[PDB]
């Protein structure tokens, strides 16, 4: 994606997260494209939007990439077992 | 954490008292923005000598920590005194109340 | 099973303030032993 | 210029005085402690035998605990290795001492 | 969708959160397209309200995508675990 | 239905939140009239009740769409899995 | 029913909810002439008292049709999955 | 039964109630003669008192037919599943 | 039974409650005699204590009959599921 | 939330007291009823140096917030003063206590 | 709820002093018996300046509500004065204590 | 047994609850009596400590005899699910 | 409940002063003992103004209730002043605290 | 056993409770003897320690017979389900 | 066993008390030694 | 094994104690003892750590011996199910 | 409980004044060591007239009950006053406080 | 990876910390490699991201390695089972 | 093992519980040497390091031997089950 | 591993924990090389990471090698089940 | 517990006032470093008569016991004061106050 579509959904309006957000999202793609078959080259499009949902909630995640649960001076946050746990139903059906 | 929001932290920096003068004049040390996380805006009735006032106790959050001193926030237009602030390993959590 | 019970405790102390007020009053008496002669 | 009677109350009375705002603070600590929990802990479970389990004594001379009973609820109130936390006495401690500390203050203003 | 209908039921009046509404709009709908057979084109009308539903528990989600559970001081949510679920058997049904 | 009846029940007097019952009126009729059979047009009449029934479900549930629970200063709400779970035992006793 | 016998039950002597009873009456009538099978035309009178008892049920979750759980300072309500689960079993065992 | 001997056992001693227990006592009547054969025309005197019972099971829960459970001021009750549970395994060994 | 037997059980040496303990035994007599064999006009000798036994139960559970749990300032009871599943066994083992 | 209750917002807007004629005559700005969640009414007994009244400290809930200044509510009846307003992101919620 | 035991309302009606005769005898409003739900009695000791006395502090519950006004209940053959009253939308719970 | 020898165990030295143990005496002769074989006419002295032993179980649940638990001013019980659980396997494993 | 140990109720009844002989000497009541519950036996330190006491605050419980008054407790050769008593439906639980 | 075994073991120097330890003993003893297969008319010397453990036991279960749970204001037991359970299975094996 | 506390200590800050009270004792004493001298 | 090899471990260095520790020893030894098949006559060296180790186990509980856990002023025990438990798969591997 | 600590019974049997002599000579009745379980060891700041000093709250449990009177207890090398005594049923609970 | 990727993402800007840094990613390069098929040489430019979302979950587990969960005074921290759990099955479906 | 390696492991700088130490070492080479095959008359020296290991488990345990939690003043533990439980599959699967 | 690797990740800059380090790192070792198959002589350097790894989750554990909880004055750690168990799954399908 | 930061230990030890010439100097005796686990650093508000000071209360861990007195401990660059030591079997715990 575009890093402009995700910085939209996020509501941020600066540029004081950019490096952060160019390596989640880079990441995202790197994942998504490991998870489908061998011979597909690129994400089709037709899932691009999954590139941006993740980015967003790895961007909630950030400070907590390991944890399932996060308490910090009563701010308290509990995590979701696995980012792409929805789209492998996706993936999978599409391509079998 | 989401660290949406954006923090403009602040030294009031402390002068002597000019006695030929009758002026204390501080001066301000301001710095960039940083991205931080921060409790929903509470506006208590609090209750001075004089009369009520819109008062804010508050948390905010950064992740790492900042090299430079620091004495007060600016942060959604309010200001704030830092009243405590805790250094874990990965993360700085200040208590924060507004002046006034 | 464990008895994982949890306490919370609210308490105060009232020592400091009753012998400051033992110190007022003697003052008091005090002012009063001089003004009977006054 | 009667002013020693008044001194001579503050010495005599204050002692219940606080004793009556700390009990007065220990029954509301528990009553909010009753319902924060049900406030919390429904993922569906509950029998409220906890709730049915927190109390408080004059454990001491202007001294009140509040505890609660329930074995397992340390489990609810830290969470596990398996459970996230539910936490239900810690946001009432935020709530009484505030009430405590200003009519404490308010017996002296 | 619209914007305007998903704007009416969530009562929302003003304008200060369109650009986050939008792109909410533009990934359910390629989500639910993500969803059908490969062969659909196009999201059948009969499914038209879905977007608008996930739409307005996305919106609500806004800073809890990858959170199971939030709290501060005072206010909790805890979400359901996938947004699509009730309508994954609506769509199976249906094509099948 | 109208919207009247539905107003009716949850006890409305007045209108000034007709502009978000009669999105959740019409997302209902269109999600029922989605779980019906392909060759069935309408609603029947015979069901009519139920677009009431899930519209005052929705109503209570208005602001937490997605969320399993909901504590708002020391009101606390927590909601059923799935508004229509009661009426798939009618529907498909019906028409199987 | 009458409405005058679930308001007796309910012990409810004035008048001021009986457009909201009417409402519940009509929707629980319905509701029990869904379960029915296909071709009966008319609740049994051997039933009739469910339609008053479903009332009742419903009266007191006024406020709660979709909430498992509600709690207020000094109130809290758990509720029931289902109003007709009880009766599901006799209008089987009935008709079978 | 008559009203008296329900009375009896709850120990009332004036007439303030005996609107409402009317009613429950007509509803458990009806309930028990819905759970018997079709056959059976009246409740046999064998089981009379489990309109009795049933009927002093209900005017304990009154204000709470839907409710697992009713906390009201530091006073919480909880209520068993199903009033009629225990007598199933009578009338159905019974008649078969 | 006799009254007077479950009276002193409990210990009850005054006469404030005789209306209502002869309610209670003559409810458990007829559940006692509903659970034998259909031929069976009396009930065995050999079971009598039940009688008192259950009624002694139910003299505790007075204003608790439908109810699981009770509880108010600092007063609570628990109520087992069934008076009579300890004896069912017995009842069934005699008789086969 | 059920949003069922309609609360009428206001503002009293303190005037400047006149010297020439005693008075400080405030004025009231008072607003178009909004759909609210309130609490059940409480009727305490509040005990002042004149003696017992009834009064009612509560909590009001809305959705999204209100783009005007505010200071009382009148709602079933009762007036009360916002004594806080805290501010979620999608809801707003105001702890309000009778006056009087 | 059990509601089995049986209240009397009643409304002590404040009468204006009469400075001609030194008196401003009240009159009793005392209604019809309600079906009502009551916490077991207690008789704590209460510490007053003259001494001790058998205070009770309860709380009281009806279903639905009362049209009329009130101040005191009679119930168990104690009087107790309302000191809150708590309107929920099916149920009103009254919170009591003795006099003397 | 006599008497004597529960009154011995529990400690008793005084006559002031003799006529509630010898009812739960005579109470739990008439169960362990039902218990056994229909051909037995007396529980055989081999098993004569069991009427002790649940004498002073009963004795301790005196208050309490339906009651799964039982809280009272800081004092609480919680109570074994059946008083001869253990013996069951006593007697079934002697006669078969 | 296990009711095993034995309390002796009594009634102290209060004499009317006497001008005369400057005596109220008032005269018990003592009641044949009843089976009871009761705490386990505390013995803290209570600090009164001539100094140190041996205090025992206890909770008592009996099955129904007496029909007759009473006032202080005598159990394990302690005896109590009756600070609260509870009447729950079968039960009655007596709050007690030594006199001295 | 003598008693004296028992009282050395629990550190019991007095002779205060030797009227219940000597009943505990007598009924350990009679509850062993009524494990041991039908033949066997004397508790093997082989077995002579159970009776002296299951005592102790029950000397600490003094008060508590048929309470799973036991509570006052901080002093707190939980007892296991059956004092013989780990010695069912000894006796079990040696025999078998 | 997790244990809360809250703490409140009572203070009274008597020392400007005594010296005002001693001063006025002493200012008083001069009006004995005026009268009498 | 010798008393002293036990008095070691625990830390113990006085006699003040010897009287329980000895018991407990020879209970040890006897139930150990009965573990073993029944040609055995003696308890080989090899095993003699279990009576050891078990011995400390019973010293901690002393006190306890049929408790699951135990609280006593703001101390609190919580104990393993059966302290043979871990022996028992050496004891039987070895055997068979 | 593991009963490992030995603990020293004291009692400070205290004599009356003797105005002849300005005496009052209190005497120690010390008895021999009882098997005991007590917590870990605090040294808390206590901070009193004359200033700090290291004070020990502490319980101290004891399997069945001691015939003999008692008021202080020595264990670890400390000194203790009692200051409660908890009597259950086969276990005796003593709260002790270190004298200084 | 390098280390500068990493770096980027978890946002730290300065060099305190990059002797642990590189020590996690040498440590998560070799899992990885370890994870493959045997004969594989080298880690798949495909899988290169893993080593970077690894090491930045091994970063904010720095202290609590060995720990299900770290709290003190308020932070606190839950741990995910097994770091590469997500990727073994990536692993897996690459090479099958 | 020696003691010194024990030693230095738990830090152990001084002297004062090497007469603990030594009985816990003793005991932990005596359980080892008892899971072993019954012919082999020496631990392996490949398995010498577990001695060491769990001695220093029992040393962390002293005092709780047969204790699953121990707790006073907010000092808490929680021990696992069975000190060899990890190392009964090594001692397995090397033999096997 | 030389010790200069474990200490890096864990941060140490000192000398004043290296003789505990030391022996964990032998221990962690010798754990290892028991895990590998009989004719293995060395840890393969492929492994060698796990070593590392595991030295630092005994680092954390020290002082709690047995403890599955361990709370000390507001400092509450709980411990992985198994240090070794992510890697057991590598060790195996390496050489099987 | 990671006992990864590194505490100096230090006993102030208290000299007699020196009346010739007013002073008392103390001296310090200063121990080699140990390895600790301590708490995340707070730095609060403390308001003393003269003002605002940032104060750090907090607990210090480590494994088994010293054999040395010990008053004050010096670790992440602030020295405190040590009001409370609390002595586990194989632990010790210190709670510990910054100066100033």
């Amino acid at each position: 994606t575009t890093l402009a579509d995700v910085k939209k959904r996020i509501g941020l309006k600066d540029e004081k997260q950019d490096e952060q957000l160019e390596e989640i999202i880079k990441s995202c793609e790197s994942q998504l494209l490991s998870m489908l078959p061998i011979e597909v080259e690129q994400i089709p499009e037709r899932f691009s939007y999954m590139i941006k949902e993740v980015a967003v909630k790895r961007y909630n995640r950030i400070g907590a990439e390991g944890m399932t649960s996060e308490a910090v001076d009563g701010r308290s946050n509990a995590y979701e077992l696995n980012d792409f746990k929805e789209y492998e139903a996706i993936i999978d059906n599409y391509f079998n | 954490m989401r660290y949406e929001d954006r923090v403009i932290f602040q030294l009031e920096q402390v002068a002597t008292y000019n006695p030929k003068t009758s002026k204390k004049e501080n001066t301000l040390i301001t710095y960039d923005a940083i991205p931080c996380n921060i409790n929903p805006i509470s506006r208590a009735r609090k209750q001075l000598e004089f009369g009520d006032v819109k008062n804010d106790v508050s948390v905010l959050r950064i992740k790492e920590s900042i090299s430079y001193p620091v004495s007060h926030v600016l942060v959604n237009g309010i200001r704030y005194k830092i009243v405590d602030t805790r250094i874990y390993r990965h993360e700085t959590s200040y208590y924060i109340e507004e002046v006034n | 099973m464990t008895e994982y019970k949890i306490k919370a405790t609210i308490e105060a102390s009232v020592a400091k303030f009753k012998r400051q007020i033992d110190s007022a009053v003697k003052s008091v008496q005090r002012f009063k032993r001089v003004a009977d002669q006054t | 210029d009667a002013l020693l009677n008044q001194f001579h109350d503050m010495k005599t009375n204050i002692d219940d005085d606080v004793d009556d705002i700390l009990q007065e603070n220990a029954k509301e600590y528990v009553v909010r402690a009753k319902l924060k929990a049900r406030e919390v802990m429904n993922k569906g479970y509950w029998t409220g035998n906890l709730s049915r389990n927190i109390r408080y004594k004059k454990t001491g001379d202007l001294q009140y605990t509040i505890t609660s009973h329930a074995a397992y609820s340390g489990f609810l109130e830290f969470g596990t290795r398996y459970m996230e936390a539910e936490p239900f006495m810690w946001p009432v401690y935020e709530v009484i001492r505030k009430s405590t500390v200003e009519e404490l203050k308010a017996l002296f203003e």
